[PDB]
């Protein structure tokens, strides 16, 4: 009800992922990458 | 592209003083940071690798630590031989980048 | 002893081109990746390019599309071909082997002396 903020997704990155790649970086996007 | 910054850009200290230089990454780099020291007219010399590991031959007065975005370089006691420009460099991903450089 | 020797510097005109080279000796050049780094008077260290040990994958910085990196492992020589040079490219160019636990794997850090390139 108050909102579940535990789940996050990446919005910003300098490139696209390769198959089964994982990125948990906090790079500032030219922005905080996760929302 | 990861952006690197350092603070202060320049500091004034005497022999025997404790010196600290802060390096900050626009992106999380865990422990993949190198510290270099450059004297005028010379190529950069590596002092610290992987954030906190000292290179062989580097005096014990040098140290450093940190992880993620906030890293620290320290000289426990400044010597007359420690006057140089200090740079931090990230190698978490390509392209590799160097910070602005701090003048001691 | 380990040496890296840059050459091929000099003065060129804007829009022109210049090929730099770095002769390596004293170490297993053909097992390591190599970097180019430049430093202009009054500025800090700027990373330019990287090439893998087999001369296969190449990476570029501000220079992508103009500069080409290559190597010849039979001569232990690293090359940088710079086309369409601008006034902003005036710098001392170094070849280096940067300590890197993630990509090149180099456990040792080596630098050359640098060669000056002026564009005007």
């Amino acid at each position: 009800v108050s909102g579940n903020y535990n789940y996050l997704y990446r919005l910003f990155r300098k490139s696209n992922l390769k198959p089964f790649e994982r990125d948990i970086s906090t790079e500032i996007y030219q922005y905080f990458p996760l929302r | 592209v990861i952006w690197m910054t350092q603070s202060p850009s320049s500091l004034s200290a005497s022999v025997g003083d404790r010196v600290t230089i802060t390096c900050q990454a626009s992106q999380d780099i865990r422990f993949y940071l190198n510290w270099y020291q450059q004297k005028p007219g010379k190529a950069p010399k590596l002092l610290i690798s992987d954030a906190s590991n000292m290179e062989t031959g580097v005096p014990s007065r040098f140290s450093g630590s940190g992880s993620g975005t906030d890293f620290t370089f320290t000289i426990s006691s400044l010597q007359p031989e420690d006057i140089a420009t200090y740079y931090c460099q990230q190698y978490d991903n390509l392209p590799f980048t160097f910070g602005p450089g701090t003048k001691v | 002893e380990v040496q890296l020797v840059e050459s091929g510097g000099g003065v060129v005109q804007p829009g022109g081109s210049l090929r730099l080279s770095c002769a390596a000796s004293g170490f297993t050049f053909n097992s390591y990746g190599m970097h180019w780094v430049r430093q202009a008077p009054g500025k800090g260290l700027e990373w330019v390019a990287f090439i893998r040990y087999d001369g296969g994958n190449k990476y570029y910085a501000s220079v992508k599309g103009r500069f080409t990196i290559s190597r010849d492992n039979s001569k232990n020589t690293l090359y940088l071909q710079m086309k369409s040079l601008r006034a902003e490219d005036t710098a001392v160019y170094y070849c280096a082997n940067l300590k890197d636990s993630r990509y090149s794997g180099s456990y040792y850090d080596y630098w050359g002396q640098g060669t000056l390139v002026t564009v005007s």
